[PDB]
């Protein structure tokens, strides 16, 4: 049977710098590197002396 | 300067891995990047270190200088 089964089974220079700066601007700079969305609106509403700047 | 130090290092690692061949089933997977994967995604995949570790090649020395330059750019900008 094993014999039968076995019989059955047998049967150049500046392109690199350009691509580097492209990859850098693509995946290194816009990677969530700043926090201003609260300080900006906070100091934009202080009427230090009318109408507030954010109101304008 | 970064590309000058990166391209020659990539070519050097390619030549070294070609002299020390040790033909196996993984060498083809390692060297498909050289022929396939045009330079765009090549540079995309050889420039990625923001997490703890990725498949960055052997030139780890330039990673630190790139981090220093990036911090210099951040401090030149308004980022503290």
């Amino acid at each position: 049977x094993x014999x039968x089964x076995x019989x059955x089974x047998x049967x150049p220079r500046h392109r690199a710098v350009n691509l580097f700066l492209q990859g850098y601007e693509k995946s290194w700079i816009e990677t969530e590197e700043h926090y201003f969305e609260d300080k900006l609106i906070e100091d934009l509403a202080k009427p230090g002396a009318r109408v507030d700047p954010l109101h304008q | 300067d970064f590309v000058a130090k990166l391209q020659d290092n990539q070519r050097f690692r390619y030549n070294e891995v070609m002299q020390a061949l040790n033909m196996s089933a993984a060498l083809t997977a390692r060297k498909t990047r050289e022929f396939r994967s045009p330079p765009q995604e090549q540079i995309n995949m050889l420039l990625n270190f923001k997490d703890d570790k990725s498949e960055c090649p052997c030139p780890e020395e330039i990673r630190d200088q790139l981090l220093d330059f990036h911090e210099d750019l951040m401090t030149h900008c308004g980022i503290e």
